[PDB]
Parts: C-alpha cells; sequence; structure tokens
RNA sequence: CGACGUCGCUUUUUGAUCCUUCGAUGUCGGCUCUUCCUAACCUAGCGCCGCAGAAGACGCUAAGGGUUGGAUUGUUCACCCACUGACAGGGAACGUGAGCUGGGUUUAGACCGUCGUGAGACAGGUUGGUUUUACCCUACUUAGCUGGAAAUUGCGAGAA
RNA sequence: UGCAAGGCCGGAAAGAAAAGAAUUAGAGGCACCAAGUGGGCCUUCUUCGGUAAGCGGAGCAGGCGAUGCGGAAUGAACCGCUUAGGGAUAUGUGGCGUCAAAACUUAUGGGCUCAUUCUCGAUACGUGAAAAGGGUGUUGGUGGAUACAGUUGGACCAACCGAAUCCACCGGCCCCGAAAAUGGAUGACGCU
RNA sequence: GGCCAGAACCAGCCCUACUGCAUUAUCCUGUCGGGGAUCAAAAUCCGGCGGGCAACGAAGUGCAAGAAUCUUGGGUCUUGG
C-alpha cells in the first residue's frame, strides 16, 4: 500500500527535487492545476479567495489532488461549473524517499511519492468567483483543506482576482487605460517607453 | 460581573409568604408547602405590606442569575398549589390488551399491559391523591391530586415509567400510560 | 566518494565575478614588486599558471624574493600549536599590492607635517571635538512616536 | 495596591549626522515598569517604525508623566497583542480606575488572564478618560448609577496579624493556641 | 459503511537497533495452576435501525461470572466433526522445565536427494539419541511459644 | 647624481596628538628527558542517512568521563555552583499548607477554571502523553445587522405586545475525542 | 585555680534607626461656554481665558555622601582584649 502520511509531514531534508541526479521518480497525483472557468476574463470574477498555510511542513501530491476534487464536486453541485475558477497554487517538486525493507546497511531510499514544501502564510489554493457565490466558495475551500494536513485558514483577498489590482481601484483602474488586460491577469501600465498607442494613460 | 440582579413576584390576597435562611413557606388556603433553597445562595425578601416577593443575586456570573429566575418559579408554583392546586390526568392506552388500573387507598395496581402476567404497583405518598373516573364518562382515566406540581408530576411519570413497551418496536407498539391534562383542582 | 587534490573543492573560489572575466590588464603587469612590500595573495582564475594553492586565496604576506615571472611570499599558517611561515611561489599575476599599511603611513606622515608646522611658527588645524558631549538641541519639528491601526493592517498580505 | 506600571514620556532622535544634520525629535508614551524598560520600548518602537537605531541616536527625556488627582473614571484603553495563531489582535476595552497608569496596569492583568499575554507581546496604542454617556459596556456602565448600593457578602475577614490565632474557643474570641 | 485524503492509538506480528547478559538468566509446543486487561462472544441493564413479529445489525455502562468434547499435525496456527447461553481476544521473562513431558528444534551413529574432485555441506527429507541439586533466605500454606501503648524505658498521668 | 641591494654618517622621533580612538590576575623566547592516552559518551545551535529510535554519522563550542556540593521527589550529562579545615553574614537555582527550613495558609493585588473509577491542574530538559475534529460549559475580543425590535399569544405574510437583541468569525480556561494487562502515584497527603 | 557562669568596659567588625538635592504642567485651581444625567442638581467629559507649589510625612520619580560623638541603639558562645 502506501504509507500513511505521518511519516512524511515535516521538511526535514533538503530540497530533493527530480533531477539528472534524481531519476526513476513518479508522476505528481495532481496535473490538472486549474479547475473551473480558467478562461474567464478578470472583469468575469471579482471575488479572490485564499487558502492560506499556518505551518511548515510537506503536502503529498495526493493530498492535493483530493482537495482540488472535493472543491470542484462541491462548486458544481451547489453552483454551477462556470461561475468560478480555481487554482492549485502548490507544487510537488520535492521528492520522497522510501528504503522498503541487509538492515540499514546502504539504506539510501529510491524515490517513492512527491509533495509540496510549504511555508507560513504561503497561498495553497486561490478561488476566483463571482460575489453570488461567496458562501459556496467558503465553504468548498473549507471541505477541500479537510483533505490537507496541518493547519490552515481561508482568507478573502483584498484585491481583485488573480491580479495584484486592490478590489477598491480596479474598476476606475480599468475605466481610465491604465489597465493592460492579459487573459486571467491584468499589469498596470507604466509612462515608460516610447511613444505607442499604448502607455498613453 | 453584574452587580444586582433581581426577579419580582406578585402574592395574592389569600396567600402568606415566609422566608428564613433560604427556606420558603408558603401558606394558604387548602394547605401549606414547603421548600429548602440552602443550596442557592440568593437573597430572599418579602413585602409583606406591598405583596411582594424578591430573590436578589448580588456580584453574580451567568451561572448564579440562573438561579433567581427558577427560584421565583419554585415560588410561584407553590402559590398556585396552595390557592387552586394541581391535578393531573392519566390515560392507558392500548390497542388488543385492556390495562386493568386498581386504584386502592394510595395503591395502585397495573395488570394486563401487553398480557403480561407481572403486576405493576406504585405506593402514591399521602401528600397526592389519586382516583380513577368512572368508566362511564371518560374510559380509563387516572387522576392524581395535590397541591405540590413536583409531588403529583413524577407520580404520574413513575406511572408511565412502569409500563414501558420493552424488546419491542415502540413505534408500532405504542401501549403505555401517558398523562393527557395538566390543570387545577379548583 | 570526496577526493583530495590540488584544486579540490575550489568551483566558486577560482571563477571570476559575473561580468569581469578576461585575462589580467597592462596595469598588473607594469606593476612593480619588490622584496619587502606587503602583498594580497589573490589567485586570478584566468592564468593557470603559477596559481597559489587555495588555502593562500585572500591572505595577505610579505615578498621575500623576485623572480622574472614570480613573487615569493612568506605567509603565516596554523598548524596545531604553532604558526609556519610558509613561503610560496606564484607568478605576478596573483598578486596585489597590499594597502594594509595605508592608514598608518598616513598616520606616520601626518605627524611629519604636523612637527614641521609647529617648528616654524604655523597655524595647526583646530583639534576636533567630541560628539558625545552635552548640548541644548532645539528641535524644528517635533513629531509623536506611537503605534496606530494602519500598522497593523498594513502587515496582512492579500 | 499602586500600579506596578509607570507613565513615561521619552523624547529622542537619531544622532545628527552629515547626511542629517537636524534630525526629527520624537515623542514617545509608554508604561513600563522602570525607565530602563520605558527606553528599550521607546527605541524598539523607533527602529521598526523610522528605522533609527539606538547605538545611532540619543535620549532626550525619559521623564514620568504625573497622574491626576484620584477620581472614579472610566477608561478607554486601546491596546493589542500578537499571539503566533492569529499575528495581531486589537481590542478596545473599558476599565473603572483612578489613574491612566492604574487603567493600564489593569488593562495588562486583564489580558495576562483572559488572553495569556505577557508583557512585551503588549503595545498600548491609547488610553484617555471617558465620560459616563459614551461607556457601551454594561459591565462597566453599571457603576453610573446615581443610587449605587451593594451590601458585602461571602467576605474572608482576616484579623490584624499581631492578633491572629491558630486555635479559638468556639463561640469566643479568647485564643487557646497563638 | 465510507472511496480520494487526513489525524491518531497499541505493542498480542514482523522488521530496525545493539543498551543489559557470552568466569552461562535452561529455547518450541503441550499439560497444570493462579492472576490481570478490555478493543464485550455469552450472562445484567440501556439506546437506535432499511425496528411489524421472530431472528438480527449498530452503539453505551459494565471484566462480577462463564467461555467445551474430539479426528489430522510436535506444532503455535489451520481445518473439519459435535455439543452449547457462548464456545471473545490478549498480558503475566513470547507466565509457568530444581513443576512435568521431551514429540520438534540443534552434538556425536546412519540412510536418501541435490551440491562438492574431495574431506564435507544443505532455514531439504528420515531414524536413533543421559532432562542433575533445595536441608539456606524470602514468598506462600498450615502448625506452636511469646512479650508489648514512651510499642520493651519515664515515675511521661488522655476511659466512646 | 635614476632604479636594486648591503652598509656607513647624520636628522627627527604627539615613543604615538585630537576625533568614543582599547584592555589585560599582559615576564616573552629557547630546549632536554619522559608517562598515560590513541573503545569514548551527552547536550546547545548547524547538519547527513533512516518512518523512526535511548539508531547510525559529522561541524562549532561546552560538559560527563575525572567531581563532588546545593536544586529539579528519584537520574553520569539538566539548573546553580564548581570543591584546604572551621565560624558568621549574604545569596544562586529552587522554594515558603503539612511531610520539610521559609507568607504560624502574606497583602489592606487583578482576573480565569469545576474536571463521576488511569481518577482537572499544578511535568523546563522530560515528546518522562497526545492529534485532527468538536462543545447552546463559562469568560473575552473583531466585524456586520435590527431597534418603538427579538421571543411569545392572536388574525405563510402583516398586526397586539415594550425592551435590547442575533449573524458570522477569532481567543482563554474547562470538557469530549482518550482502550492493556500485580495495586499506585502532580513525590505522598491533600487542595477548589 | 589552667574550672563554670554573669555583668562591665575597650579595639575591630557586622547590623539596624535618624535624609538632603533635583524633578512635576498629559498637572492644580477659579471662571465662561459646551456636554451630561437628574424631580432638580452636582460629577465623570471637551474647549477658551486668568492665576499657580496638589507641597498634609505632596509624589511610592531620578540621585543621595545623613561621623550610633553629639542625642549613652543592638550583636559578637561569629574576633581579640
Ligand atoms: C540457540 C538459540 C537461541 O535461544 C537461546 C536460548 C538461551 C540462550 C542463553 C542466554 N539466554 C540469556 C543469557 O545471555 C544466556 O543465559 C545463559 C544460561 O547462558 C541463548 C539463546
Ligand atoms: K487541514
Ligand atoms: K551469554
Ligand atoms: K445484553
Ligand atoms: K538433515
Ligand atoms: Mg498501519
Ligand atoms: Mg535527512
Ligand atoms: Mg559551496
Ligand atoms: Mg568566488
Ligand atoms: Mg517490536
Ligand atoms: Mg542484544
Ligand atoms: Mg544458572
Ligand atoms: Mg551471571
Ligand atoms: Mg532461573
Ligand atoms: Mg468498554
Ligand atoms: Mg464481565
Ligand atoms: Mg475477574
Ligand atoms: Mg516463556
Ligand atoms: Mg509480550
Ligand atoms: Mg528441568
Ligand atoms: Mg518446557
Ligand atoms: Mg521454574
Ligand atoms: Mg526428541
Ligand atoms: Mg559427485
Ligand atoms: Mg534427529
Ligand atoms: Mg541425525
Ligand atoms: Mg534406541
Ligand atoms: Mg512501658
Ligand atoms: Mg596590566
Ligand atoms: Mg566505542
Ligand atoms: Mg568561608
Ligand atoms: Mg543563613
Ligand atoms: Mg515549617
Ligand atoms: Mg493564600
Ligand atoms: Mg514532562
Ligand atoms: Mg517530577
Ligand atoms: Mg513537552
Ligand atoms: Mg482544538
Ligand atoms: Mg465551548
Ligand atoms: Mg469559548
Ligand atoms: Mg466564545
Ligand atoms: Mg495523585
Ligand atoms: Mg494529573
Ligand atoms: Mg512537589
Ligand atoms: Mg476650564
Ligand atoms: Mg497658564
Ligand atoms: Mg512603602
Ligand atoms: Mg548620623
Ligand atoms: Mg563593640
Ligand atoms: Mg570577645
Ligand atoms: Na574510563
Ligand atoms: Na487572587
Ligand atoms: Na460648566
Amino acid at each position: 500500500a502506501r504509507r500513511p502520511s505521518r511519516c512524511y509531514r515535516f521538511c526535514k531534508n533538503k530540497p530533493y527535487p527530480k533531477s539528472r541526479f534524481c531519476r526513476g521518480v513518479p508522476d505528481p497525483k495532481i496535473r490538472n492545476f486549474d479547475i473551473g472557468r480558467r478562461r474567464a476574463t478578470v472583469d468575469e470574477f471579482p471575488v479572490c479567495i485564499h487558502v492560506v498555510s499556518r505551518e511548515l511542513e510537506q503536502i503529498a501530491s495526493e493530498a492535493l489532488e483530493a482537495a482540488r476534487i472535493q472543491a470542484n464536486k462541491y462548486m458544481v453541485k451547489r453552483a454551477n461549473k462556470d461561475v468560478f475558477h480555481m487554482r492549485t497554487r502548490a507544487h510537488p517538486f520535492h521528492v520522497l524517499r522510501i528504503n522498503k525493507m541487509t538492515g540499514m546497511r546502504g539504506a539510501f531510499g529510491k524515490p517513492n511519492g512527491v509533495c509540496a514544501r510549504v511555508r507560513i502564510g504561503q497561498i495553497l489554493l486561490s478561488m476566483r468567483t463571482k460575489e453570488a457565490y461567496v458562501p459556496q466558495a467558503f465553504e468548498a475551500l473549507r471541505r477541500a483543506k479537510m483533505k490537507f494536513p496541518g493547519r490552515q485558514i481561508i482568507v478573502m483577498s483584498k484585491y481583485w482576482g488573480f491580479t495584484n489590482i486592490l478590489r477598491t481601484e480596479y474598476e476606475a483602474l480599468r475605466d481610465a487605460g491604465k489597465l493592460e488586460q492579459r487573459g486571467t491577469h491584468c499589469k498596470l501600465i507604466a509612462p515608460k517607453g516610447k511613444i505607442t498607442m499604448r502607455n498613453v494613460m | 460581573v453584574k452587580v444586582k440582579s433581581l426577579c419580582t413576584l406578585q402574592i395574592p390576597e389569600g396567600v402568606t409568604v415566609d422566608v428564613k435562611g433560604r427556606k420558603v413557606t408558603v401558606t394558604g388556603k387548602r394547605g401549606t408547602l414547603t421548600k429548602d433553597l440552602t443550596h442557592l445562595q440568593l437573597d430572599l425578601r418579602v413585602d409583606k405590606k406591598n405583596r411582594t416577593f424578591t430573590v436578589i443575586r448580588w456580584f453574580g456570573s451567568k451561572i448564579p442569575i440562573a438561579c433567581l429566575n427558577t427560584t421565583k418559579a419554585h415560588v410561584q408554583n407553590m402559590i398556585t398549589g396552595v390557592t387552586k392546586g394541581y391535578r393531573f390526568k392519566v390515560r392507558c392506552a392500548y390497542a388488543h390488551f385492556p390495562i386493568n388500573v386498581s386504584v386502592d387507598g394510595q395503591n395502585i395496581e397495573v395488570r394486563n399491559f401487553l398480557g403480561e402476567k407481572r403486576v405493576r404497583r406504585q405506593l402514591v405518598p399521602n401528600t397526592v391523591k389519586v382516583s380513577q373516573t368512572d368508566p362511564s364518562k371518560v374510559k380509563d382515566e387516572i387522576v392524581f391530586d395535590g397541591n405540590d406540581l413536583e409531588q403529583v408530576s413524577r407520580e404520574a411519570a413513575v406511572l408511565h415509567q412502569m409500563c414501558l413497551v420493552k424488546k419491542k418496536d415502540i413505534r408500532k407498539f405504542l401501549d403505555g400510560i401517558y398523562v393527557q391534562t395538566k390543570t387545577n383542582i379548583e | 566518494v570526496h577526493s583530495y587534490g590540488y584544486k579540490s573543492g575550489t568551483r566558486h573560489l577560482f571563477a571570476k565575478k559575473f561580468r569581469k572575466h578576461g585575462v589580467p590588464s597592462v596595469s598588473t603587469i607594469l606593476t612593480n614588486i619588490k622584496v619587502g612590500d606587503y602583498v594580497d595573495v589573490v589567485a586570478d582564475s584566468a592564468v593557470r599558471e603559477g596559481m597559489p594553492h587555495k588555502y593562500y586565496h585572500g591572505r595577505t604576506g610579505i615578498v621575500w624574493n623576485v623572480t622574472p615571472r614570480g613573487v615569493g611570499v612568506i605567509i603565516n599558517k596554523p598548524v596545531r600549536t604553532r604558526t609556519l611561515r610558509k613561503r610560496i611561489c606564484v607568478r605576478f599575476e596573483h598578486v596585489r599590492k597590499s594597502r594594509c599599511q595605508e592608514a598608518f603611513k598616513a598616520k606616520e606622515h601626518q605627524f611629519q607635517a604636523y612637527l614641521a608646522a609647529k617648528k616654524a611658527g604655523k597655524a595647526l588645524p583646530p583639534l576636533q571635538k567630541s560628539s558625545r558631549l552635552g548640548g541644548i538641541v532645539r528641535p524644528k519639528n517635533v513629531e509623536v512616536l506611537a503605534r496606530r491601526v494602519a500598522d497593523y493592517e498594513a502587515m496582512v498580505p492579500y | 495596591v499602586k500600579p506596578h506600571l509607570r507613565h513615561y514620556q521619552v523624547v529622542g532622535r537619531e544622532s545628527p549626522s552629515e547626511k542629517n544634520p537636524e534630525p526629527t525629535v520624537y515623542k514617545f508614551e509608554v508604561f513600563a515598569p522602570n525607565f530602563v524598560v520605558a527606553k528599550s520600548r521607546f527605541w524598539r518602537m523607533m527602529r521598526v517604525k523610522n528605522k533609527v537605531k539606538a547605538t545611532h541616536g540619543d535620549v532626550l527625556s525619559c521623564k514620568v508623566v504625573k497622574d491626576a488627582k484620584l477620581v472614579a473614571r472610566n477608561y478607554l484603553v486601546d491596546i493589542a497583542y500578537y499571539s503566533q495563531r492569529c499575528g495581531y489582535t486589537r481590542m478596545v476595552k473599558e476599565f473603572r480606575d483612578v489613574s491612566k497608569t492604574g487603567a493600564v496596569s489593569q488593562a495588562y492583568h486583564d489580558l495576562a488572564s483572559r488572553h495569556r499575554a505577557r508583557y512585551h507581546n503588549i503595545e498600548v496604542l491609547n488610553v484617555k478618560s471617558i465620560p459616563d454617556h459614551e461607556v457601551k459596556h454594561l459591565s462597566i456602565a453599571q457603576y453610573h448609577a446615581p443610587n449605587l448600593s451593594f451590601p458585602l457578602l461571602q467576605r474572608r475577614t482576616k484579623a490584624t496579624r499581631k492578633d491572629r490565632a491558630i486555635f479559638v474557643k468556639k463561640n469566643t474570641k479568647r485564643a487557646v493556641v497563638a
């Protein structure tokens, strides 16, 4: 079977990524890092909700995949699949080893799984949605974090969606030509570079 | 904490209330009652001229303050007991086997409950009077009469708990003895 | 596993700085090294001839020998309970003139200048006063130092 | 008992230099057991706000702010504390006391017992006396009644230390072993 | 009841380690005998059910009491026959060898297969193969004598 | 007559000023002859293998070994302090209900807590016992909402009735989660 | 008497009593206005102006050097006479 996650909870080792020195690494259990309406413009989903980590620990890719399935299932049931966009912000780049029991001699293990090393304050999941479905997003993320080891807090972001512009100032900056849209995110235009049809505002 | 919390109660004309060391005696017509509240640690006052009963809690948190409304209800029940009394009406409900209830002086016999051969006996304390209504008016009714609400109840409750169905689906087997009317003697 | 060759563990030690690659310049070639000078022994990785061993990189010593392309430097080295004076042979590209006595040389020259000025009726420069003494302070602007509510909300991300 | 914290006013600045020949002068309010703790709290505030270290600054004055006359008042103490679980928590509390120092000292005891907060994790934003009509908490507002009276019940009255006794005759005051 | 995950407990399994013992702490199993634990099979109560009744499922308090006879196997386990209210799981130096037994394991004899040129080897099979000592101290079981309240003294004096 | 080197002769030397502008229980160098030792181990920070270990392996520095004494009930290593034979006076760590010296249970200090068969808690090291999760137990905060309110009685909505309510979230202590074998352990009694 | 004990005095120690300098102002008062809560007030509170020493053992705030001779303190079986 699979070893209990309590054996790989703490960040005891140095980072051990998959490289030309570490071969034979299995694929992570999470492959889809963006569920929901990922193609929605930044104007469509103003509300952003974060799941923030409060401990320095390791989260297995199995737990990450379990969390996103639970969050997607709840939003599809209690809302539509086209009113939210959720992004997993933790990537399992750390490879775990198992000795797989000659006892204790030559005991350097073989790759067994992958996990994400997370710090205090690091964002794990971000949900982009409308203001009408805020209660559903909170419950979906509350259920998803039950799949996570350790303590996490669900907080409401002060920014507009997945951007770095405040919710209180996005619409005013959008009405003026000070914002450049780049898909899910947007960049505030600076008065730098040559005088073009952009950066005039 | 709250410095002063109090509750007030109006005493009717025909009843007198005496308090001494958290021991309340309520005397009116049709009898008298006494309650020992030395476990409460409250301030009980009776205004004899104005016919008011007051209970005060000084410097109390939520738990001690919860007791002064309980005290007022207990004294109010005593006042009602020595002015109107308490009457509990009990009905024997059965599907197939009649519940034969024999009421002698202060003694209750229950027979044929669910066809059982065992006889259920209960001795009513002398402060509570138990009578059986004549079947011509209302079938298989038992009436408990007394001044103390605490004593009149749990005389019917003891009767109810004795006739409990065992090892059967109680949703389907509804036979039992249930209180139906809670009222006053006068 | 790990080995101990002459240049072991010098991946970052014997490397040029970013955008500072290249062979030594003319000013290094034109610099004169004499017996008795103080030199810093800093290896130049682009000159793989007469390099010092990695220990002597960053050590300052005294020149004891000058040769057509080489410099002999005496370097102190602690071994167990004592320090040995090790003589190393390097090419001239791996030594820089040390400024370790620049402050002392200036102090000596200032004393000579002060002595000459004092000898023949010159005005000595005024002595600096200590900044740790007392005095009255007249503040042009005075502000209140306090912790505000805005400080606590500003340290919360997202 | 008298309050264990005193009201200090610390005045200080960055030491003048070529870059800053006329440094700003800052006035700081702090409640500390002694003036050494007061100076320590001042330089911490200077370091985390004005980016000025104690080694690069000087203290102009570290006097004690005297308490007013003792009058029963309502004090509004703006206070905050740090915990690992919840970061910084800022609250506004009302107290009944006779001085600013007494109210702040009572606030530190209150935070220590109800939230397990020690002195060095606590910042006092502001303390001020407020009128009876601006008091919101009923536990404090109950003391503004024009006719407030209560008996003294469940009181353990100890004898004078000189007159205390171990064994006393049951219904008398005669000391048998003392 | 519970996939994907996640948090625990236990030391009745094995593994990991090598702290104690190599001028020696008697090795498996069974027999016998006592005691302890509860994560409760039966027995006493009590809830709940996809609970009509009957038969059952799940759960709570509770270890006082009980928990079998046999065929094969050295077995522990396993399996089957049968009875029963039920035939629960475990610890006590993997309880218990100066208590027994000695079938197994693991000396020397000998046979077979495989391996080895060979002497020999085999967590492969097979047969045959000394089980010592208590009268000491405690513990326990019964069995006698016998002083002593200042627990031997003080005369030191307290009556349910 | 310039550079390099070795000298000789002279001059000057706050013997190193002032600017925060060192300090020293600060005799430096040189030998000779030899002993034990060459199994280590534990802790603070750093750290590698391992699920982990009272596991194996390293760096820096203390320590035990080799060392008692005063404390943490008990413990090689933790805390304090390190030691000629004695007295007095003060302390350190740790304590002041009894055992047991000290609040003969100190204050004319503020709060919080109630824990029914391993029996609340009083364990630095010592994880030398505990998690996720949960509680309309009580006590605190933050932000919203309503105010003739909210709950009742009366006719799925609006009216009588006369006061402060309720919605989410975050703390403190307590509680549940929380099952092992001889009878037993905040050191014991006990303490609210 | 080289034994025991108690009081005297000396010298040296160890203790306790007796306290001055500086500082307050986010303060002390009166008065006007506001505000507050009352049957009506007052007070808590905020401003303007005028005076100022909260000075009883003022403050529990910084530092104290006060000849235990004055003005006959205590201990020394913790020293020696
Ligand atoms: C073969 C085999 C494995 O089984 C055993 C069985 C007994 C022993 C003896 C040891 N037991 C403890 C002590 O070290 C020794 O005692 C004595 C009397 O020597 C060793 C192994
Ligand atoms: K979690
Ligand atoms: K052995
Ligand atoms: K049963
Ligand atoms: K064989
Ligand atoms: Mg498992
Ligand atoms: Mg590691
Ligand atoms: Mg490196
Ligand atoms: Mg480098
Ligand atoms: Mg094991
Ligand atoms: Mg061993
Ligand atoms: Mg033996
Ligand atoms: Mg032995
Ligand atoms: Mg033995
Ligand atoms: Mg049980
Ligand atoms: Mg039992
Ligand atoms: Mg038993
Ligand atoms: Mg055994
Ligand atoms: Mg065992
Ligand atoms: Mg034997
Ligand atoms: Mg045996
Ligand atoms: Mg034996
Ligand atoms: Mg045999
Ligand atoms: Mg052959
Ligand atoms: Mg054999
Ligand atoms: Mg044989
Ligand atoms: Mg034979
Ligand atoms: Mg005697
Ligand atoms: Mg010196
Ligand atoms: Mg060794
Ligand atoms: Mg001494
Ligand atoms: Mg002493
Ligand atoms: Mg004592
Ligand atoms: Mg006490
Ligand atoms: Mg502990
Ligand atoms: Mg202990
Ligand atoms: Mg701990
Ligand atoms: Mg919790
Ligand atoms: Mg709760
Ligand atoms: Mg709570
Ligand atoms: Mg709460
Ligand atoms: Mg105990
Ligand atoms: Mg305990
Ligand atoms: Mg103790
Ligand atoms: Mg005024
Ligand atoms: Mg003035
Ligand atoms: Mg005093
Ligand atoms: Mg004097
Ligand atoms: Mg003297
Ligand atoms: Mg003498
Ligand atoms: Na040794
Ligand atoms: Na107290
Ligand atoms: Na006025």
